[PDB]
């Protein structure tokens, strides 16, 4: 169980350590990614000047690889070379192949603006660059945890928990309902998505602890946001509406067996640094393809979540507290 | 904010 800092309901990171000298880093634990990377002491990028860095020469368990490698995200690209060392997470440890990031200039509105050091991917092997086995999968094979599964509990603002290996029943109320993945790549399930009256049937729903908002395709969201008198502030991913809006629907998510719903409180919040009568919609257009939605943090802040590699599925339940 | 891989 790993404690997660919450920053404005948009970002969550917790502690991890690399190496013999227990070098601490803050990691976005990221179910939409499948590589661990940390900024190197050889990272010259401005983003890196405020981060905790990794010194291989300090760790006696460090093993050299040095193969060059790149990871792209929706928010930018990092670049470095592979290295091998022992990664610790809570009281769990394993050797792991990870990225010493050297150039983080391409992540660089976000990286210098945020307080995270690196990303720790919690996706499947096939999503990863270099075909690396996931931490939780490996941990189970080494018999360091009871089951190859992990759990996210995110709050609403004043901590959250990544929990590896077992299900803690205190995190939720009522029944836990699992959903088979349509592919073992992202944590991705089939769903009929309703945004009010606009429906896309059997969409590709991607459960991602590393995405701050709900996401739909641009085409589908032009439709929805048009008739919702919102406004985009020119040229940043900020859609604003009045905080007292009666028309904002509870979004719906149907599976072959289960209905999930997301109320407006979970997908919007006030601009408390600007005008608090105006409200910011945690819904962004992101085009992956014709039918992919990211069920990001808004979803997860309502719904306690279980990612189970043994079942190849995601378990959802209404979070407690 | 943040959208996390390609």
């Amino acid at each position: 169980s790993i404690e997660l800092d919450d920053v404005a309901n948009l970002m969550f990171y917790g502690e991890g350590q690399i190496g013999t000298n227990k070098q601490p880093f803050m990691f976005i634990f990221d179910t939409g990614s499948a590589n661990l990377w940390v900024p190197s002491v050889n990272c010259d990028s401005i983003g890196c000047s405020t981060k905790h860095l990794y010194d291989a020469s300090a760790s006696k368990s460090y093993e050299k690889d040095g193969t060059k490698v790149e990871i792209s995200y929706g928010s930018g690209t990092v670049r470095g070379y592979f290295s091998k060392d022992v990664i610790s997470l809570g009281d769990l440890s394993l050797p792991y192949k990870f990225i010493e990031v050297t150039d983080a200039d391409d992540l660089e509105p976000i990286y210098s603006g945020s307080e995270f050091d690196g990303i720790l991917g919690l996706g499947w092997k096939d999503l990863s660059i270099g075909s690396i086995d996931p931490v939780v999968v490996e941990l189970k094979k080494q018999n360091k945890i009871d089951n190859a599964l992990f759990t996210f509990y995110l709050p609403v603002h004043d901590v959250g928990y990544l929990t590896i290996g077992g299900i803690e029943s205190d995190f939720y109320e009522g029944p836990l309902t699992y959903e088979k993945l349509n592919h073992d790549l992202y944590w991705q399930i089939d769903l009929d998505i309703h945004f009010g009256k606009y429906v896309m049937q059997k969409a590709n729903a991607v459960v991602d602890s590393g995405t701050s908002t709900i996401t739909a395709p641009t085409s589908f969201l032009n439709k929805f946001f048009r008739d919702m008198n919102v406004i985009k502030v020119p040229f940043l991913p900020l859609y604003v509406t009045t905080c007292d809006n009666d028309d904002l629907p509870t979004l719906e998510f149907h599976s072959r067996n289960n209905k999930y719903t997301l109320e407006p409180e979970f997908y919007m919040d006030p601009l408390s640094d600007i005008d608090p009568a105006l409200c910011m919609l945690y819904i962004l257009p992101v085009d992956i393809d014709d039918n992919t939605f990211i069920l990001g943090d808004p979803f997860m802040r309502k719904y306690f979540t279980v990612f189970d590699y043994e079942k190849e599925s995601v378990g959802f339940a209404v979070a407690k507290n | 904010x943040v959208v996390x891989a390609x």
